[PDB]
């Protein structure tokens, strides 16, 4: 059965797909499985409270009597054939779930590092397709493996101190010296020959064989198929932790990095990855502001201590004089006006860097919309100026509108 | 219509000078490549105008053109004297063939036919003679270079060389000096005329205008992320397709008595006739079959990855037939899906059956994650019949 | 021929003093770089004044210019000498060719004659003249030695050493020594003559002035690719770019009756008429095909995986170009994108159409999981042309 | 000017063997060639000093010692073990360091017959190689009875100048010299080291007059030496890609230092008509170089800069030209294959598609949304503008 | 020769069928072994443990599998 | 990690990549200033 | 087919080309084959020579050896 | 085993198959078998004369090793 | 302990058996510990013998390895 996932959001048992049963088998699994791993993600305010409520099953997924709530944690995972996809709340709308699964993605393309490209994403666009997200990294892991391994191989050399009946190579001298004439018949050579079967293939290999098996789309399995049979001569090996870190990136496998990072994403049971919608955004609106923030540059994560260290999202500073902080937040900013939990933060931020502070949130037909400039200006009694900022998200197709208004919502802020 | 693939390949083996018979397997490149030549120069075994040549994993360059290799001399102790390959061999023997035919005023048409003598030699070369074969083969390129490339053009005895399973091999590394030189232009005579000097005998090298290099690659092993340039480049390139037109009542019995003898052939019309009573008197049930299951194959996998026609030519009852379909269909069907079985039975047409008259039955208890494992079944008689009936 | 890819790689080989002409396969590389030394050297064959070799994987250091290679004495069988390579047996060739007309040799213009003549020796070197050889090679860089600069910067002859796909060795193992002696001003007479000590013989070894280096390196493969950024400063790249132009109707009358200067350029013109005016008496077809290919094959494709324009250089006649493009360009095709339908058909031009006059005919049964692809379509006559009229 | 000849002549008293690691296009072989020239006075390889180079194929049985047969005599093929470069370089630092000695080591008569068997081009017969082996043997029944102050000074300097010394497998190569490498560690040194080889049995010890500087490229990460005790032997001197050698000025002090004022005036001319047609700035490859070599350390990494021995060697306009397109151009675009908004961004065009551009946009596009460029051959005065917009 | 006949026997547990050579897949014909767990029977293992021994011994043989049978 | 100009070991260079990437240069000190840049570390 | 080395009555090392197994089960299944046809009658005598000399054991000196080449 | 050179005639160096230690300790239990079998008392005298050679905690004396190939 | 050709100025190439760094410094602390006591290690000569034919720099010759290799 295939489950999905908003931001916060609830489906029923009864209207759902499958057993009532298999599904609260495969979650208990999940958020178990999440607290075990849980801290090699970064968060950002997240409130994580790692003791109790992570392994109180409430990870990932709350599961209840009556309903299946989501946590704000982002991603996908498979387990048990119950495949669950969280997509963010943001992208929710009103093929009609095919949008938002390349609006994430492309939010995951900004904000998380990952070089893959617009073009591979927009041959999907219209096919007809289950919207899965384990279907479209697969995906985007065996196209980028393909279009790698079409142009070339990935043959590397290594050298072998190897008794040939031939001669290849340079031939071993203190080795044939020494060499009795009863046994004179084979050369002792040490060529360096070039082998396919490197551990970089061994892992393409593997990669692929634990893909096609669980795999779900009738694209991917022709793709996975005619990379196995690339990858015939491989022997097999069994994928762990230690593999992927042996294999170090030079110049002559640097053309492999994009296929590797996302086959690291995916294996390593459980499949996928989680990571906190808080920090995705707060890394996702920080390239946003240092390409939109050509008077000043901006840092993000510079921390100042009070008194236990809070530190902003990001600030920008021109040279070292202006302290204009902003703090990304990922709330809906109900009633156009911040929180208490929201302002509080705001007023430290401001006080221990004369500092305006501008917060920026979410905007779509989903989430809270405000007006078209800055929609807040707030003082906090102190001569503060807080000024609430509002990106709106044409991240849903592939045209960066927003990013001139938010250049000169901004420009009118600075 | 099988003179027109001998026309095929004629015409393009003069413009190009090889070619590659790329085709799934089971369809009878071997078989085209071989008939072809043996029609061509009337030698029904290797050796002299032709060398069957194989490839495989383990292949070496050294083993090709040419290596150190140990050798013995007069049964004594090994000496380390070079030899000459496959195709170092068949290279050389393709010039001094056909240096006999032209007439100049400087062959040395004694010396030339006692180097013909070392190269047809089927024994090894004893050191005696091997200096003989070594001083005689630097008489041939220093006699080459002095050609014009006038009289280098007609040579007359065509020679060949089929390389089988050529993407089985290393491409690239069997054909060090062969990527550079097996072009029609850069071979001898041409009008860019390459003599290599080779790495380990250092004697220069070059492909006569007679050699021609038929290769039958399998293509559902070690597919098609070839070298893209230089073995892709000259080698003209023929798809030798599945075709189940062999596979009616009538072209079953003509391929199948024209190989035959007197009392084999109306046997063989008996047994055929038995063998389409049985499947519903039709006469074009197997053509039908290999058809509907060729569309199913290029429609999931690849087109180079369907079942060839080879495997049901030489069938005569109906249990014949279900030895070739559990053991040369359906084994080769589980190789290229990669041991899947929601997409194998598509092939057949039964993804929404199980337990009955199925090539492929669910197990009835299931995983611990709900995963399910289908099992081969075995049929016979009219059970497994009407199992392919159901696939057209 | 002399206007740019002639007078641009002779500039640049006196200057850099080596030179990679690397380009898509289908293009003049091997062509320019024979071209240019035979109208050079005046030599039409490899010997003397010009080697060619060619790289592959089972290429040794041992064996390019300097390795042990057991040899075959007489009474000793096993005898493991040092043997030099090509390279050594070219770059000593140069010099002591090159030292001919010098003035400061007058003690040993004898030894450098008979040194000579022992590089020249394509006999195997007998172990009682290989002491003389060493002896004179020991002699040779203690002569160079006592030489100046001012001397050694102009050798009268120009020895050049075409090695054919330099990029398949591993040219950081081949080029042991030479990846510090290939610069013009580091071979002898430059501004930093460098003398290195090389290891087996234990001999001093410098790259001549004379030599020159031609790699013709493949750059459609990306795995064999030369991305030594420490190799690539002693080399010069030539981007030879695969130009339709030289298939026009006037530039196919002026390639191929150059080469060929018989009495057959009536029958090439009236064929090459007959060829053009089947194709809409269009002069520009041949040129706009390569380029709307090219072009559409560089968008999606790495731009050094292009179509070159040797494939369609060799057309005749329409039944001659129906051979070139279903036989060598259309497998080429299907290589490039293996089962990628959707861009087949574009660069083709024919992505809307799935019927007719095509050549990738859609199958009329689609798949389990929503998948569906194509068939090749072999056509012929004025249909072929009205399928590669849609191209352009 | 010598400032980088002195920082050599310093660490090779304080370390013993410098390593010049650099990205390649720089003086790390000239300022190497140039050292030892300049303090030895010998123009050619000899007895003061071995210019070798390292590659895979370089192994450890013909570097420091192996078996090797040889037998100079067309007959009886002794298989015996023969000294490799190194250990005939350092045995013969040794016995030249040993004569200037004025009582510690007798052997006045034994270590100058050592001497010329060691400097003998010609190879050993056998009636004398068995009295090199002889004498080798006392060699180290000398060294061993000597005081470490009459051993420490040794009076001629050796230098094996090695090169590339990252591309041999270099934990391979060095054998027992991977603990002999340190200025303490040799002989004379506070802690000798009279180690034993494996093949002839013989001891072995460096001479504190040898030192080996070795130069080498750190663009290939592939063959970086990163084994961090090979680090601790040998001193590093960064060798960076310098462009204030492509000046006006600089340019006409480098390449007008052998001429003898012949040439010299076309070459100031042939200077004068290139900046000329570069806008009469005496300071154009100077930030040519400085700004791709910034924009390509935040790109790639700091180490596959370009050097400056591709623009060192211009005369005309022409020849800028064919250094462009034909040696930097090429090395451009195969740091970053099919990747080409970020080789657009080298060259800050990145808004810049048609016109004056190298790599002009191809009117075409994908059928999936994606687009390539492709490369365009500039000539005339429209290059130079092509050119001046990277500055 | 066409006499010779090459009987092979691959254990499949570390390497399977399709993780073979290509020239062997082909050349050669499959036969599966099955684990037959019908040679496990009361009666069917003391047939097949009558072949081996003697007649004394199958009387031990055959109180010892009736002795190992009643205590399952 | 704050510090990236004046006594500092690697200087800042001044552009950023295109795509959010930003890399530093080993600046050479010499004498009291590269002792100011030392002792900052303890 | 390989080489193997062997003694020559307690000599210097003498290398001698000796089959493998799959090559002494091919030429055995050819030699024993030949006994059953009517056509091969022509070397009957000295075929059965060859068949009594591929199924012995270590064959001990060079005189049956080459006697062994020429059949 | 394997191939081994040994102290024979000064011009007369010999290649002599010297058997390694699982060939030995298998002949010694193969020996020491039979030394104490009752059908095998055909030549029982000599095949303790084979024992004393396996034991034998030497290298073979050339003058009867030959000793040791005939028993 | 390895294999290693021996020819010393006129006598062809016997293969010698040389001890490595190991069995060089194993045999000297063995030969040099019995030289101290005096238990049962009869033949003290013997064992002097031993130890002068264990620190030769010079490589052992045909006429000294023999001893050696008995003691
Ligand atoms: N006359 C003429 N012929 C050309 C020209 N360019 C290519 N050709 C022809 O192309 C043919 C082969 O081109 P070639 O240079 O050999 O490709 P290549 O460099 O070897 O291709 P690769 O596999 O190594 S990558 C030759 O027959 C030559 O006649 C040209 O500019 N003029
Ligand atoms: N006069 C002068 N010449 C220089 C200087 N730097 C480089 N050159 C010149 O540039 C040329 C190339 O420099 P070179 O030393 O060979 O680079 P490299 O470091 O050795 O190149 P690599 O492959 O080993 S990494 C030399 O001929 C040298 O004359 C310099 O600072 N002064
Ligand atoms: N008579 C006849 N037999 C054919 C034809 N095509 C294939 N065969 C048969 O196919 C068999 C050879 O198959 P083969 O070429 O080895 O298949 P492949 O090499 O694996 O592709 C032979 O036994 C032929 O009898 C044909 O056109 N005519
Ligand atoms: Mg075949
Ligand atoms: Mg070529
Ligand atoms: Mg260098």
């Amino acid at each position: 059965t295939t489950i999905t996932l908003y931001e916060h959001d609830e489906k029923r048992y009864r209207d759902i797909a499958g057993d009532k049963k298999a599904i609260q088998d495969a979650l208990i699994k999940l958020n178990k499985q999440f607290k075990k791993d849980f801290k090699k993600l970064d968060r950002s305010e997240d409130n994580s409270d790692t003791e109790d409520t992570i392994d109180e099953s409430k990870g990932v997924v709350e599961v209840y009597a009556n309903k299946i709530k989501a946590r704000h944690y982002v991603g996908f995972a498979a387990v048990d054939n119950v495949f669950l996809q969280i997509l963010p709340k943001v992208f929710k709308p009103k093929e009609d779930t095919w949008e938002p699964i390349l609006a994430f993605i492309r939010m995951l393309d900004m904000a998380y590092g990952l070089k893959i490209k617009d073009h591979d994403l927009a041959y999907l666009q219209g096919r007809n397709l289950r919207p899965n997200l384990y279907e479209v990294f697969i995906y985007l892991f065996a196209k980028s493996l393909w279009s790698e391994v079409q142009r070339g191989y990935h043959r590397e050399y290594v050298e072998v101190h190897r008794e040939e009946k031939f001669l290849r190579g340079k031939l071993l001298m203190s080795r044939q010296i020494r060499k009795l004439p009863h046994q004179l018949n084979t050369f002792s050579v040490e060529v360096h020959e070039l082998i396919e079967d490197n551990l970089l293939n061994r892992i393409f290999y593997a990669s692929v064989r634990e893909a096609l098996r669980r795999t779900t789309w009738g694209l991917n399995r022709k793709l996975l198929g005619e990379l196995m049979l690339a990858f015939d001569g491989i022997t097999p090996i069994h994928l762990r932790t230690e593999h992927f870190e042996r294999v170090h990136f030079t110049r002559l496998n640097e053309r492999f990095r994009r296929p590797f990072e996302l086959a690291k994403l995916l294996f390593m049971e459980v499949s996928g990855f989680f990571v906190d919608m808080n920090k995705l955004f707060e890394r996702f609106i920080e390239r946003v502001l240092v390409r939109n923030l050509p008077p000043e540059y901006k840092l993000f994560y510079q921390e100042s201590y009070p008194f236990s260290s809070q530190k902003p999202d990001y600030v920008v500073r021109k040279g070292n004089t202006p302290v204009v902080v902003l703090d990304a937040k990922y709330r809906e900013l109900k009633e156009r006006i911040p929180s208490s939990d929201m302002l509080r933060q705001l007023y430290v931020y401001s006080r221990i860097w004369p500092a305006v502070i501008v917060i920026p949130s979410s905007s779509t037909y989903n989430q809270g919309l405000p007006d078209k400039p800055l929609e807040f200006e707030f003082f906090d009694e102190r001569k503060l100026f807080i000024v609430a900022y509002n990106m709106d998200y044409v991240k849903t197709g592939a045209i960066f509108k927003a990013d001139k208004n938010f250049r000169r919502s901004l420009n009118n802020i600075i | 219509n099988i003179k027109e693939d001998y026309f095929r390949v004629d015409m393009l083996l003069n413009k190009k000078g090889q070619v590659i018979l790329y085709g799934p397997p089971g369809t009878g490149k071997t078989w085209i490549a071989r008939k072809y030549v043996v029609e061509e120069t009337n030698e029904k075994t290797p050796g002299n105008k032709w060398e069957f040549i194989t490839f495989h994993q383990s292949y070496s360059y050294e083993e090709f053109i040419e290596g150190f290799r140990p050798r013995t001399d007069n049964e004594e102790k090994i000496r380390y004297v070079v030899e000459d390959g496959i195709f170092k061999k068949i290279a050389l023997r393709a010039l001094v063939k056909g240096l006999f035919e032209l007439e100049d005023a400087t062959i040395g048409k004694d010396k030339i036919h006692r180097l013909y003598i070392l190269l047809t030699k089927k024994e090894p070369l004893s050191p005696t003679e091997y200096e003989e074969y070594l001083r005689l083969k630097r008489y041939l390129w220093e006699l080459v270079g002095g050609l014009p490339k006038d009289k280098l053009k007609n040579l007359t005895p065509k020679f060949y060389l089929i390389i089988d399973e050529i993407n089985r091999g290393n491409i690239s590394k069997i054909f060090g000096e062969l990527i550079t030189l097996l072009e029609k232009d850069k071979r001898l005579g041409g009008e860019n005329q390459l003599i290599v000097r080779l790495p380990y005998s250092g004697e220069p090298f070059a492909v006569p205008p007679n050699l021609y290099i038929i290769g039958t690659m399998n293509t559902a092993d070690r597919s098609i992320a070839l070298l893209d340039v230089a073995l892709r480049r000259r080698f003209a390139f023929i798809e030798v397709e599945p075709r189940p037109e062999f596979l009616e009542k009538e072209n079953l019995k003509k391929i199948r008595e024209k190989k035959l003898k007197t009392e084999d052939r109306k046997r063989l019309n008996e047994k055929l006739n038995e063998l389409f009573s049985k499947l519903g008197n039709d006469n074009y049930f197997l053509k039908t079959l290999l058809e509907k299951i060729n569309v199913r194959i290029t429609v999931v996998k690849d087109r180079d990855h369907r079942i060839g026609h080879s495997y049901f030519l030489n069938v005569e009852t109906v249990e014949d037939l279900h030895h070739v379909w559990y053991y040369e269909v359906l084994p080769l069907l589980m190789e290229y899906f990669y041991n899947d079985w929601e997409t194998i039975k598509w092939v057949l047409n039964e993804k929404g059956k199980e337990h009955g008259n199925v090539f492929f039955e669910k197990l009835r208890l299931t995983g611990p994650n709900g995963e399910e494992a289908y099992q081969l079944k075995v049929l016979e008689g009219d059970a497994f019949i009407g199992a392919l009936k159901r696939i057209i």
